[PDB]
């Protein structure tokens, strides 16, 4: 490979705090590379923020990000930086750094992105979606009122992946996320097999195992 | 038949920016990896072209422009710049395709009594067109009265010398600059990469 | 300042057929020195950084199949995926790198065009545990269907509900190319105990008649 861009880890910050994420180029010929920053909000397209030439720190910004962020660089360690002074909730996105030898050249190398989260937390309430009473019956778990994304849901401690649909979360009008994860199973299993959904929510340190069974 | 980038980059004597020197690169294989794998360059800004991606590319001709300026003025060797060097000495077009390579040459182009062989143009009645070279030494008429090739009141000699002393701070010490430009016409290509 | 507009926003093409995406620039991107247009094409998939497919309007980047090809000049450019394959389903952006600021297109979603499939419909009453907290969530599931379009109408004692439900659709399944949908009716514990029949009426292309699933509160 000619160049590889490693990026700093995932950031969970509070509104108002400052933040500085890095992007280190690993490879020879870095003297010729220009590093840009691309923001991708959750579920949205790609926004080019700016670009910097580390050799002399020439910096160009997009008009949508001029004065909102500061793109610096440390040419002694082949590292480019992107920093905020006061984080807003509207800064929650994934930030890719992209490089390319030269300016007005294609960005042909990308890092795997740095996901930034500017948010308060709340653990989810887990409620059972019990099956109703030949063929196959469906059941699930309702994961409601949590912030922020994501929550990870698995069944039987990960021993039931076949036929599972964990729906993408939607933002309720209360500002909290709601989500449902359902699984279809043979109808004769409801009398024997135990069905447990495991809901993990890292930001709130909550782990819930919920027993699902038909309502007698 | 490797391209003679050595006799351009390691030329014992460079040239003043007002009389910048151009080397025509033709009928040779150019291994640009020697350029960007070198650890002895301060600036390597390429525009509209990727130096790591053209060792499998061909061009009709490649031009190597070399001169000497000071550190404050290296940023002026770029498209869309203004100043003494960009307007009166060496201008790049807005759609410039090539690289601007520069490195500090204080160990070479400085003398204890001050190096005064490198000159730059201070005045001119109009800005330079891209890749234009003016070497005239006509007296610049700055006022209403016309000079008859005589230097005097509102009548300036157009060339001033750099004061390259080894004790100058960074930005006033000399930098040697090489500008590689690439053209591609509807004509045979003679400068290709080793691939 | 150059602005890019892609078209179409969404594109469904059958396996092995030709997909074409158009990109319009508000300004030329032609360098005169080297007769090349400074337009690039990127592909992005979930959880992955963008992948460069084509640069200089019509030059293929390494690691790109031969079936990707670009064309165009001036202000109209085209990305062409001939013989569309399974792993070609992604979002495609056109980027200009003529001058800063770099700008992207809005994005073009490319999906494979399957046969219609009716959804299996289920309905779930709210749990007794949630009712102690004062809220009631009624979930209606539409499992494994195509196409995505499907009207879901909540009915509470035969009264059409509006402005109190949210829908969510899964990603297209890799094996059978089907979606799944969950509609969630939310109302207070008081309002939930005022009525008896909670119904979910699903209208879909694969159903010759609207399928309704319902339950009576506490039975």
């Amino acid at each position: 490979t000619q160049m590889q861009l490693v990026q700093s880890g995932t950031e969970v910050k509070k509104p108002g705090e400052s933040l500085k994420i890095s992007c280190k180029g690993s490879g020879y010929g870095f003297i010729t590379y220009w590093i840009g920053w691309v923001r991708q909000m959750p579920g949205k397209g790609l926004e080019w923020m700016g670009i910097i030439y580390p050799g002399d720190s020439e910096t160009r910004y997009s008009p949508s990000f001029q004065g909102q962020v500061t793109i610096s660089a440390d040419k002694s360690i082949n590292t480019a930086y992107l920093q905020w002074s006061s984080l807003k909730a509207s800064d929650t996105a994934i930030y890719y750094c992209a490089g390319g030898s030269g300016i007005s050249t294609p960005m042909d190398v990308w890092g795997q992105g740095t996901t930034v989260t500017v948010a308060s937390t709340k653990g989810p309430s887990v409620f059972p979606l019990a099956p109703s009473s030949g063929g196959t019956a469906a059941l699930g778990c309702l994961v409601k009122d949590y912030f922020p994304e994501p929550v990870t849901v698995s069944w039987n401690s990960g021993a039931l992946t076949s036929g599972v649909h964990t729906f993408p979360a939607v933002l309720q009008s209360s500002g909290l996320y709601s989500l449902s994860s359902v699984v279809t199973v043979p109808s004769s299993s409801l009398g024997t097999q135990t069905y447990i959904c495991n809901v993990n929510h890292k930001p709130s340190n909550t782990k819930v195992d919920k027993k699902v069974e038909p309502k007698s | 038949n490797l391209c003679p980038f050595g006799e351009v980059f390691n030329a014992t004597r460079f040239a003043s920016v007002y009389a910048w020197n151009r080397k025509r690169i033709s009928n040779c294989v150019a291994d640009y990896s020697v350029l960007y794998n070198s650890a002895s360059f301060s600036t390597f800004k390429c525009y509209g072209v990727s130096p790591t991606k053209l060792n499998d590319l061909c061009f009709t001709n490649v031009y190597a422009d070399s001169f000497v300026i000071r550190g404050d003025e290296v940023r002026q060797i770029a498209p869309g710049q203004t100043g003494k060097i960009a307007d009166y000495n060496y201008k790049l077009p807005d759609d410039f395709t090539g690289c601007v390579i520069a490195w500090n040459s204080n160990n070479l182009d400085s003398k204890v009594g001050g190096n005064y062989n490198y000159l730059y143009r201070l005045f001119r009645k109009s800005n330079l067109k891209p890749f234009e070279r003016d070497i005239s030494t006509e007296i610049y008429q700055a006022g209403s009265t016309p000079c008859n090739g005589v230097e005097g009141f509102n009548c300036y000699f157009p060339l001033q010398s750099y004061g390259f002393q080894p004790t100058n701070g960074v930005g006033y010490q000399p930098y040697r600059v090489v500008v590689l430009s690439f053209e591609l016409l509807h004509a045979p290509a003679t400068v290709c990469g080793p691939k | 300042d150059i602005q890019l507009t892609q078209s179409p926003d969404s594109l469904a093409v059958s396996l092995g057929e030709r997909a074409t995406i158009n990109c319009k620039s508000s300004q030329s991107v032609l360098y005169s020195s080297i007769n090349k247009n400074y337009l690039a094409w990127y592909q992005q998939k979930p959880g992955q950084p963008p992948k460069l497919l084509i640069y200089w309007a019509s030059t293929r980047e390494s690691g790109v199949p031969d079936r990707f090809s670009g064309s165009g000049s001036g202000t109209d450019f085209t990305l062409t995926i001939s013989s569309l394959q399974a792993e070609d389903v992604a979002v495609y952006y056109c980027q200009q790198y003529y001058s800063t600021p770099y700008t992207f297109g809005q994005g073009t979603k490319v999906e494979i065009k399957r046969t219609v499939a009716a959804p299996s419909v289920f309905i779930f009453p709210p749990s007794d545990e949630q009712l102690k907290s004062g809220t009631a969530s009624v979930v209606c599931l539409l499992n494994n269907f195509y196409p995505r379009e499907a009207k879901v109408q909540w009915k509470v004692d035969n009264a059409l509900q509006s402005g109190n439900s949210q829908e969510s659709v899964t990603e297209q399944d890799s094996k059978d190319s089907t979606y799944s949908l969950s509609s969630t009716l939310t109302l207070s514990k008081a309002d939930y105990e005022k009525h008896k029949v909670y119904a979910c009426e699903v209208t879909h292309q694969g159903l010759s008649s609207p399928v309704t699933k319902s339950f009576n509160r506490g039975e």
